[PDB]
C-alpha cells in the first residue's frame, strides 16, 4: 500500500508539472515573439523620417 | 503614448487677463499596441503646481465613441433665409474600413457640444459643461452663462465667417479622432492612430494666464504607462501660442 | 499597488515655516488583480526618519465607500441671496456601470467634510478630525480651532471663488476614487481603477516644512505586497511642490 | 499517509514562495522609484545652471 | 508542487518587471519631452537678439 | 492492527514533513530579507558618490 | 616639521598665523548646505571643503 497511494500522488504531481511545462513553453513562445515584433518595429520608428 | 504634436495654448490675447485652452496630439508609442482611451476608464490630470492648481481627473468625453452620422448635418447655421447643414466629422476609405475623424479643435468642438446636448435631451448626462451659440442675444435670458469662461471661434459657411461663443462651467478633456482611427464607437486608440486632446478651462482655472509656472498633464490609461507631460510657460505671445 | 502619478506636497509658501498636505495617485500594478483599501484593514505609515517621526498608522476614512448621492447636493454655498448646492462626486457609464470619481482634492476634501460630520451625526465617529468652514468669523465661538493645524483652497461657484479653510486635528491619511473605479460601497481598488491618496498633517507633524529630510510613506493592504513610497524632499519651491 | 505529508510541504513551500514575491515586489516597487527620482534629479542638474 | 510554487515566482517576477518597464517609459517619455523643450529653448536663445 | 502500526508511520511522517515546514518557512523568510537589505545596499552603491 | 603661514583680519589689524604640521593629513568641513552638525554626513545638495 506505502507504495500504490505514494503512486498516486507521482502520476498527479507528473501531471501538474506537465500542465506548467505547456503554458511556461507557450507563454515563453508569444511574449519572445512579441518582443520580436517590438524590436521590429522600435528600428522603423527609428528609421522612418 | 507618445506626444506627437506641439502643445498649443489659447489665452484672451494681447490682453492675457484669462486662459481659454489646451491643445496637443497624441498617439501610441513605436506602433507597437492599442490604447483604451475611454474617458470612464482613463483619467487626465492637470496641475500648475505654483500656483496650487492641481485636478486629479479632468477627462470627461470623447469622439472616439461618436460616429459621423451622429454630428454630420445635425448643427446648422441660419445665414439669412437659407440654411447650411454642417459636416464636422471628415471620412476617406481604405481596405474596406471607414477612417473617422475632425479636421480641426473647432469642428470638434461643435460636435462635442452637439453630442453633450443630445446626451442632456436624452437625460444620460445631468448637463453638459460645454454651451456653444452664436447668437449672443440669447445670454440675458441664462444667467449662468454670465459668470463661466468664455473664448469664441470662427468657422467660414458659404464663405462667410460664423463666430461662436463658447461657454465653460468648469475645466474639463475631451479626445477625439485626428488620423488612423478606423474604430469610431470604441474609444480605443488603434497602432498607427493619432488623437488629438483638447483641454478647456472653467472660470477657476481661467482666472489668470500661466505665465513663469511649470504646467503638468498627465493621462493614465487603464493598461500600460502614463504620458506625462511637462512645460515652463513663458508669457504667451500670440491667440495660440506654442508652449512644448 | 503601484505609485500612478506624482507626489505633490503642500505648505505655506513661501514662509515654509508650516506643512499643510500630501497628494499622490496610486493603482493595481500591471493590470493584474484588486487591492482591498478599507482604513479597517489597510494600514498607511509615514515616517520622516531624520526628525524622528514615526506613524505606525495614519489611514482612516475612503471616500471609496460613498455613493455620490450621499455627498452631490449635501453641501451649498451661500452667494448673498443665492444658494448653489455642489456637485463633488462626478459620474459617467459604461457597459451598464456607473463610474464615480472626484475631479480634484479639493472636491474630495469637502465631500469628506460632508461624510465625516455626517458620520458624528450619526454617531459612528466620536470627533471628525477635519473640519471644513467657507466663514472664518466662527473660530472665535470654537477655541479648539485656533491651535490645530489650517491650510486654504478655493473653489468656484458661479464663476466667484469661494475660499474654504480646512482645521486639521492630527495627522491623517484618506482615500478617494480618480478613475476606472465603478465600484462604488466596496473600498476595492478593481486593476485598472486610478485611486487617490491624500495626507493632510496635523498640528504635531504640521510643525515645520521637510527639507533635505528623507520622507517614507507605506500603504499596507491586507493580501499583497506593500507599496513603499521614498523621496527625499529639497526645499520646496511653490504652494504645491512636486517631490517624487 | 503519503499524500497527508506530502501536503504539508506544499503547504508550506506556498507560503515560502509568496513570502518571496512579497518582498521582491516590494523592492521593485521600492527601487523603481528611487530610479524615477534618480533620473529626475538626472535631467535637473543637466538643465539647471 | 515544484511548479505550483515555481509559478508563484513567475506571476510576481512578472508583475515586478512590468512595474519596471511603467516606470521607465513613463520616466523616458518625461525626460524626452524636458529634451524637446530644451532642444526649442536653445534655438531660440541663440536666435533672438 | 494493520491499521494500529500504519497509524504510528502517519504520525512521525506528519511530524517529519512539519519539521521540514518550520525550517523551509524560517528559512525563506531569513534569505528573502537578506535579499531585501542587499537590493537596498546595491541601490546605495549605485547612487551614493 | 613643516610650517606654512596664513594671516586673518581682527579689529581691521593683519594678524599672522604661523601653522606647524608634523605629518601629511587631510581633513574635511563645512562650506554651505550642512545642517547635519555633529553627524559628519554630507546631505545631498551640501558642500564640503
Ligand atoms: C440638416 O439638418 C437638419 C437639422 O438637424 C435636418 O432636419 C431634420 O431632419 C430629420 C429627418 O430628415 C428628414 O427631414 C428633413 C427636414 O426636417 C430633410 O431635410 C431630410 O432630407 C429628411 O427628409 C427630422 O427628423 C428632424 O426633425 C429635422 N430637424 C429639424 C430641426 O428640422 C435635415 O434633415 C438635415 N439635412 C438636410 C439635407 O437638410
Ligand atoms: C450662399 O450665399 C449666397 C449669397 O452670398 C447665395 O447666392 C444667392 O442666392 C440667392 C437665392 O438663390 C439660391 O437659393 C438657394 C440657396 O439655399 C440655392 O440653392 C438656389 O440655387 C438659389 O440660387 C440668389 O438670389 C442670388 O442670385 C445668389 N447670389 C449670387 C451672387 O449668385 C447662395 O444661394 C447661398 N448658398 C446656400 C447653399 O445657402
Ligand atoms: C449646443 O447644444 C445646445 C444644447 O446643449 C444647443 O442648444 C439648443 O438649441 C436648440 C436649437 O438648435 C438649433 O438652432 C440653433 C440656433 O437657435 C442653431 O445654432 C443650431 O445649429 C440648431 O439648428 C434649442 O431648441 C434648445 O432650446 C437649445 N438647448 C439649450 C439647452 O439651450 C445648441 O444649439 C448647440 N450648439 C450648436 C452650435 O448647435
Ligand atoms: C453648469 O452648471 C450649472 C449649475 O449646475 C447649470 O446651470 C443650470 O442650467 C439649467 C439648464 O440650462 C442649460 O442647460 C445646459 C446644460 O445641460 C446648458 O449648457 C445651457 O446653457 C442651458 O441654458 C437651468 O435650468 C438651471 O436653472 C441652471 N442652474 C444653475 C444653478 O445655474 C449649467 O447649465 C451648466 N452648464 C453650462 C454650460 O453653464
Ligand atoms: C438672435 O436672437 C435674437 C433674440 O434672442 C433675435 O432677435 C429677435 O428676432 C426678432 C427680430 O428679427 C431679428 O432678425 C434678424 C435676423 O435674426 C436680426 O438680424 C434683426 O436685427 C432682428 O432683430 C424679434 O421678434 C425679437 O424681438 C428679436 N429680439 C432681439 C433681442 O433682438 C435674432 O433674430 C437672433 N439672430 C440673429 C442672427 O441675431
Ligand atoms: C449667479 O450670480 C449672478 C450674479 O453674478 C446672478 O445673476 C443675477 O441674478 C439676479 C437675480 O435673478 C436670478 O435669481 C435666480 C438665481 O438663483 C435665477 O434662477 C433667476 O433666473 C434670476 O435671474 C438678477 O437680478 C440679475 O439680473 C442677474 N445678473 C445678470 C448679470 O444677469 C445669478 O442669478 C446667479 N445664479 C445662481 C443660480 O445663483
Ligand atoms: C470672426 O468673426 C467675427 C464675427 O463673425 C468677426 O467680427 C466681425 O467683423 C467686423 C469687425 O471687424 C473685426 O475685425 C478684426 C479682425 O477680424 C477683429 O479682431 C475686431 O475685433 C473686429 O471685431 C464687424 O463688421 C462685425 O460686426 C464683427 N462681428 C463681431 C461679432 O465681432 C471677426 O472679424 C472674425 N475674425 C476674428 C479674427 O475675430
Ligand atoms: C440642495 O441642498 C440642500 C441642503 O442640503 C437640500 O435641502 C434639503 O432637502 C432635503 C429634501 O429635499 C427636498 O426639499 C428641498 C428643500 O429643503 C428641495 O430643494 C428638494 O427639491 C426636495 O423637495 C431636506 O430633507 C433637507 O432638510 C434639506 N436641507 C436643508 C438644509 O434645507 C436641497 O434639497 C438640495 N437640492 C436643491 C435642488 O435645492
Ligand atoms: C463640514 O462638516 C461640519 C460638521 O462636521 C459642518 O458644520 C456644520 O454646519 C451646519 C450647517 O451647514 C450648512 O451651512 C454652512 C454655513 O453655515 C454651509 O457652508 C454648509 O454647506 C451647509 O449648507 C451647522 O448646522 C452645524 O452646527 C455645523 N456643525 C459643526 C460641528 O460645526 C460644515 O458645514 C461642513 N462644511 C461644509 C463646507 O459644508
Ligand atoms: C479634535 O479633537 C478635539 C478634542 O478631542 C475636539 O474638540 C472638541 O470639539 C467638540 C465639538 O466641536 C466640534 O465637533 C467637530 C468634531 O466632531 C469639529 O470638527 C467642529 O470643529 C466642532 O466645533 C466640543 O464640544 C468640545 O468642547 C471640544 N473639546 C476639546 C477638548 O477641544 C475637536 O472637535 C476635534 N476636531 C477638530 C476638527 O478640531
Ligand atoms: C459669517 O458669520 C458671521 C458671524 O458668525 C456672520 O455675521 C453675522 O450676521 C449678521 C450681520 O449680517 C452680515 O451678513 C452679511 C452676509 O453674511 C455680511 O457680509 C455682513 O458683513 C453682515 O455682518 C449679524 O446678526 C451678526 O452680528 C454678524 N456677526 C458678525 C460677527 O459679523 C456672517 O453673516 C456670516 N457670513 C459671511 C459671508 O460673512
Ligand atoms: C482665493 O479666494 C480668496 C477669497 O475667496 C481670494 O482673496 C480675496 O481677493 C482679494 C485680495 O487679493 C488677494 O489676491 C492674491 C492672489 O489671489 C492673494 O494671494 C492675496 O493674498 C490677496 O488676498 C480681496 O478682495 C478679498 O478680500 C480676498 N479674500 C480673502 C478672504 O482673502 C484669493 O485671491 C483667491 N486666490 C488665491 C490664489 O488665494
Ligand atoms: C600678513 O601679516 C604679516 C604680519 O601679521 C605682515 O607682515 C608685516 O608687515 C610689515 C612688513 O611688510 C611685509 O609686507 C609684504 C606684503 O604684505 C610681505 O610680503 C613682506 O614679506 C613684509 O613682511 C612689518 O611692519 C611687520 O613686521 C610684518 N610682520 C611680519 C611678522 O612679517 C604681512 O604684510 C601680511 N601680509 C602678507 C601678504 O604676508
Amino acid at each position: 500500500l506505502a507504495g500504490l497511494d505514494t503512486a498516486i500522488i507521482l502520476i498527479a504531481f507528473i501531471i501538474t508539472a506537465a500542465v506548467l511545462a505547456y503554458v511556461a513553453v507557450n507563454m515563453g513562445l508569444f511574449v519572445t515573439q512579441k518582443a520580436k515584433t517590438t524590436i521590429n518595429k522600435g528600428e522603423e520608428t527609428a528609421s522612418t523620417a | 503614448l507618445s506626444l506627437s504634436g506641439n502643445v498649443l495654448y489659447a489665452v484672451n490675447y494681447p490682453t492675457n487677463t484669462k486662459s481659454y485652452w489646451m491643445y496637443f496630439t497624441v498617439s501610441p508609442s513605436s506602433g507597437v499596441s492599442s490604447v483604451d482611451l475611454s474617458p470612464s476608464t482613463t483619467a487626465i490630470s492637470f496641475t500648475a503646481a505654483s500656483r496650487g492648481v492641481s485636478l486629479s481627473n479632468i477627462y470627461q468625453f470623447s469622439l472616439l465613441s461618436v460616429l459621423p452620422s451622429q454630428v454630420n448635418n445635425k448643427v446648422q447655421v441660419k445665414l439669412g433665409t437659407s440654411i447650411i447643414n454642417l459636416t464636422l466629422a471628415f471620412s476617406s476609405n481604405s481596405a474596406g474600413q471607414t477612417y473617422v475623424y475632425y479636421s480641426d479643435p473647432n469642428y470638434a468642438l461643435l460636435a462635442l457640444n452637439y453630442t453633450l446636448g443630445q446626451e442632456v435631451k436624452g437625460g444620460q448626462l445631468t448637463s453638459s459643461p460645454l454651451y456653444i451659440i452664436s447668437n449672443t442675444s440669447i445670454v440675458a435670458s441664462k444667467p449662468w452663462l454670465k459668470n463661466d469662461n468664455v473664448f469664441t471661434f470662427n468657422i467660414s459657411v458659404n464663405g462667410t465667417e460664423v463666430e461662436y461663443y463658447a461657454y465653460v462651467n468648469k475645466t474639463f478633456a475631451f479626445t477625439y479622432p485626428v488620423s488612423g482611427f478606423p474604430l469610431a464607437g470604441s474609444d480605443i486608440a488603434p497602432a498607427g492612430s493619432v488623437i488629438g486632446v483638447m483641454i478647456l478651462f472653467g472660470p477657476g482655472e481661467a482666472t489668470n494666464v500661466f505665465q513663469y509656472e511649470t504646467v503638468t498633464i498627465q493621462i493614465t490609461p487603464n493598461i500600460g504607462s502614463p504620458l506625462t507631460i511637462s512645460q515652463y510657460i513663458y508669457q504667451p505671445d500670440g491667440k495660440v501660442t506654442v508652449i512644448g
